[PDB]
C-alpha cells in the first residue's frame, strides 16, 4: 500500500470515535442517551442487553454503547473494551448505599489494558433530586484524586431536563484532539 | 456527488423485490440497475451512511417474514451483500439487529443452508455475519436455551455447540463464507462461557488441522488458511491472559508447518500475521508517554 | 433519603406534602404496613420480609431487593426486582417490568386508589393507557417458546386481598 491511501485510511479512521457508556444499573444511561440525542423520554426501558447509537457532532462520527448494568452482565463488559476512545462512567447521586460497590466498578475498570489510553467523562446523574449528593461529595467516595493514567473529570447533569450534557462531550471530544491518533 | 440523489429509485428498486423473484427476466435488470446505482459511492461510501440504516429495515423485513420463499429471501441477501461490499461490512453490520430474542431465528436460518448452493452463496455469507453481531449480548447461551432434557430420549443441541459445530464446517470451504466463519470465530470463542467449554476444544482442532494438512492439494490448503485466519482472530480479539498459556504451543505447530519455503503467498502472510499476534500474547501493551504535547489528533 | 428504617409491628403514612418529587428508601423492615399517599419521584424497597407497602404513583423507578412474602402495589415506568422469592405486585408499568435471581412471583393488574389519586397521577406524567404488567422479561430464563418458571400471573380468586 502506497502512502497516499495510507494517508487516506488513516484520515478516514480518524473521523470515527468510540465512547463506551458504563455504570451501575438504575443510574440513567439510556436516558441520557436519549436526551442527547432529542429523543422521547417517556417511553424509556430498561435494556435488556445493549444498545448502539450513532451520530455525528463537530463532524466527528460519535458511536456510543451504552450497556445495561446489571450484575449478570459486568461480566460481559470486556466484550466491549476493544476500540473505546472514552468511557462515560455514569454514577446516580440519589444511590447512596451502593455508592461502595460504585467505587469498586470504576476502580477495576481503570487497571485494564484496553482501556489504558482512553479519556475518562464521569457523569453524576440525578442532581436535582433531595437526597441527590453534591459533585465533590461524588469525587470523594470514589476517590477520583487517586487516578492518574487517565484524564478524568467530573460534571453533574439531568437528563429529566437535558443539563450538562453538551459541556461533557465537548470536553470529550477536547481531550481526545488533543493527543495524537495513530492507526495499528 | 455531494449526497445521494436516486433515493426514489432505489426504493421503488427495493420494494420491487417481491414480484422479480420467481422469473429472473425482471431479476437480473434490477440486480444489475442496483449494482451500477451502488457503484457510483465505491470511492466515497460515507455519503451513504444516512440511507443505510433504512434500507437494511426493508430488506429485513423480507427476509425476516417467514411467508417470504427462498426466492424472495436469497434476493434480499444478495442486496445486502451488495450493500456490505459497497459501505463496508464494520460499519453495516454494525446497526443489524443485536437483540437476544434474535439469537435463536438467525442461528435456525444458518441451519437450513446447503453449502452445495454456489447459487446462493450471498445467503450463507451475509447470514454468518449477522449471526456474529448475536454474540455481543451480555448473557451466556445456556440461559436462552433453558431445559434441554424436553424431549425423550433425543436431547436438543444447546446453540453453544450448535455455534462451533458451524464454525468448524465453514472455515474449511473454498467459498466466501469461510472468511465470515472468522469473523464468528472472534465473536464465538472469545465470549466468557464459550471460551471456558470451547477453548480447549477449538485449539486441539486447530492444532490437529494445522498438523495434518499439506500445501500440495486444493483442500488442506484451504483448511490452513481457515485454521490460521481463525487463530489470528482468537490472538487478536483474545485476551493476552487466556490466549497466552497457548502461545507456544501455536508457536510450535506454525513453525513445524515449514511455511516461509511455500510458494503460497497468503499462506505466509497468514503466518507472518499469527507470528506477531503470538508475540505480542507474550508482552504487556505500553502507552505512549509522549502524547499530549507533540501534536493534535488533526492537522 | 425521606423514609423509614429499623422498625417492627409499625404502620408507618405519609402525605402528598412530604412525597413529592422525593426519592424514598426503605431498609430492614418486618410485619410493617407503609401507606404513602403521594407521588415519590423513586422509590426504593430493600431488605423487606412481610411488609405490606401501598405507594400512589412513582415518576421513574421502583426498585426491589431481598423481598420476602411482600405485598407490594405502586405504579411506575419501570419495575426493577432483584433477590426476590413469593412476592406479589399489583403493578401498573408504563414501559416494562424485568426480573432477576426472582423465583414464585406473581404479577397482577392495578386496583388501589384513594380520594386524590386523581391529582397525584396528573404529577407523575404518566400516561394511564399503558399497562404493560402482563409481559416481565426474566435475566436468568430467555427462552423463546418455554415460559420463564420465575414469574407468573395470579389467578382472579386470589386478587381480591384485603386491603386492611
Ligand atoms: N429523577 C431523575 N430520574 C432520572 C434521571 N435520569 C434518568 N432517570 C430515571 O432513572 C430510571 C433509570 O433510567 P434508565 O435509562 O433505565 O437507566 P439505565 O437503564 O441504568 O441505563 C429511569 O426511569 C429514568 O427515567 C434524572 O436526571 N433525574
Ligand atoms: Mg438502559
Amino acid at each position: 500500500m502506497g502512502l497516499l491511501t495510507i494517508l487516506k485510511k488513516m484520515k478516514q479512521k480518524e473521523r470515527e470515535l468510540r465512547l463506551l457508556m458504563l455504570g451501575l444499573d438504575n443510574a440513567g444511561k439510556t436516558t441520557i442517551l436519549k436526551k442527547f440525542n432529542g429523543e422521547d423520554i417517556d417511553t424509556i426501558s430498561p435494556t435488556l442487553g445493549f444498545n448502539i447509537k450513532t451520530l455525528e457532532h463537530r463532524g466527528f462520527k460519535l458511536n456510543i454503547w451504552d450497556v445495561g448494568g446489571q450484575k449478570s452482565l459486568r461480566s460481559y463488559w470486556r466484550n466491549y473494551f476493544e476500540s473505546t476512545d472514552g468511557l462515560i462512567w455514569v454514577v446516580d447521586s440519589a444511590d447512596r448505599q451502593r455508592m461502595q460497590d460504585c467505587q469498586r466498578e470504576l476502580q477495576s475498570l481503570l487497571v485494564e489494558e484496553r482501556l489504558a489510553g482512553a479519556t475518562l467523562l464521569i457523569f453524576a446523574n440525578k442532581q436535582d433530586l433531595p437526597g441527590a449528593l453534591s459533585s465533590n461529595a461524588i469525587r470523594e467516595v470514589l476517590e477520583l484524586d487517586s487516578i492518574r493514567s487517565h484524564h478524568w473529570c467530573i460534571q453533574g447533569c439531568s437528563a429529566v431536563t437535558g443539563e450538562n450534557l453538551l459541556p461533557g462531550i465537548d470536553w470529550l471530544l477536547d481531550d481526545i484532539s488533543s493527543r495524537i491518533f495513530t492507526a495499528d | 456527488l455531494e449526497a445521494f440523489g436516486e433515493s426514489a429509485e432505489t426504493r421503488a428498486l427495493l420494494g420491487r423485490l417481491r414480484e422479480v423473484h420467481g422469473g429472473g427476466a425482471e431479476r437480473e435488470v434490477a440486480l444489475e440497475r442496483f449494482r451500477v446505482i451502488m457503484d457510483k459511492y465505491q470511492e466515497q461510501p460515507h455519503l451513504l451512511d444516512p440511507h443505510l440504516e433504512w434500507m437494511m429495515n426493508l430488506l429485513l423485513d423480507i427476509v425476516q417474514d417467514q411467508t417470504s420463499p427462498a426466492s424472495l429471501v436469497h434476493l434480499a441477501f444478495k442486496f445486502l451483500y451488495i450493500i456490505t461490499k459497497v459501505r463496508g461490512y464494520k460499519t453495516f453490520l454494525r446497526l443489524f439487529p443485536h437483540e437476544v430474542a434474535d439469537v435463536e431465528p438467525v442461528l435456525d436460518l444458518v441451519t437450513i443452508q446447503n453449502p452445495k448452493d454456489h447459487e446462493a452463496w450471498e445467503t450463507r455469507y451475509m447470514l454468518l455475519l449477522w449471526l456474529s453481531v448475536t454474540c455481543l449480548i451480555p448473557f451466556d447461551f445456556s440461559r436462552l436455551d433453558g431445559n434441554l432434557l424436553t424431549q425423550p430420549g433425543q436431547a436438543r443441541m444447546s446453540i453453544m455447540d450448535r455455534i462451533l459445530q458451524i464454525a468448524e464446517s465453514y472455515l474449511i470451504v473454498s467459498d466466501k463464507a469461510r472468511d465470515a466463519a472468522a469473523v464468528l470465530v472472534s465473536r464465538f470463542i472469545t465470549r466468557p462461557d464459550v471460551k471456558q467449554s470451547k477453548m480447549a476444544e477449538f485449539l486441539d482442532w486447530s492444532l490437529c488441522n494445522l498438523a495434518r494438512s499439506s500445501f500440495q492439494t486444493m483442500q488442506g490448503v484451504i483448511t490452513m488458511d481457515g485454521t490460521l485466519q481463525a487463530l489470528a482472530q482468537i490472538f487478536k480479539h483474545g485476551k493476552r491472559e487466556d490466549c497466552l498459556p497457548y502461545a507456544a504451543t501455536v508457536l510450535r505447530c506454525l513453525d513445524g508447518c515449514r511455511l516461509p519455503e511455500s510458494n503460497q503467498t497468503l499462506l505466509r502472510k497468514l503466518g507472518v500475521k499469527l507470528v506477531q499476534r503470538l508475540g505480542l500474547t507474550f508482552l504487556k501493551p505500553k502507552v505512549a508517554a509522549w502524547r499530549y504535547q507533540r501534536g493534535c489528533r488533526s492537522l | 433519603v425521606c423514609g423509614f428504617s429499623n422498625l417492627e409491628s409499625q404502620v408507618l403514612e405519609k402525605r402528598a406534602s412530604e412525597l413529592h418529587q422525593r426519592d424514598v428508601l426503605l431498609t430492614e423492615l418486618s410485619n410493617c404496613t407503609v401507606r404513602l399517599y403521594g407521588n415519590p419521584n423513586t422509590l426504593r424497597l430493600t431488605k423487606a420480609h412481610s411488609c405490606k407497602l401501598l405507594c400512589g404513583p412513582v415518576s421513574t423507578s421502583v426498585f426491589l431487593e431481598d423481598c420476602s412474602d411482600c405485598v407490594l402495589a405502586v405504579a411506575c415506568q419501570q419495575l426493577r426486582i432483584h433477590s426476590t422469592k413469593d412476592t406479589r405486585i399489583f403493578l401498573q408499568v408504563t414501559s416494562r417490568a424485568i426480573v432477576e435471581d426472582c423465583s414464585g412471583i406473581q404479577f397482577a393488574p392495578y386496583t388501589w386508589s384513594y380520594p386524590e389519586i386523581d391529582k397525584d397521577f396528573e404529577s407523575s406524567g404518566l400516561d394511564r393507557s399503558k399497562n404493560n404488567w402482563n409481559d416481565v422479561d426474566d435475566f436468568n430464563w430467555l427462552a423463546r417458546d418455554m415460559a420463564s418458571p420465575n414469574w407468573s400471573i395470579l389467578p382472579e380468586e386470589e386478587r381480591n386481598i384485603q386491603w386492611d
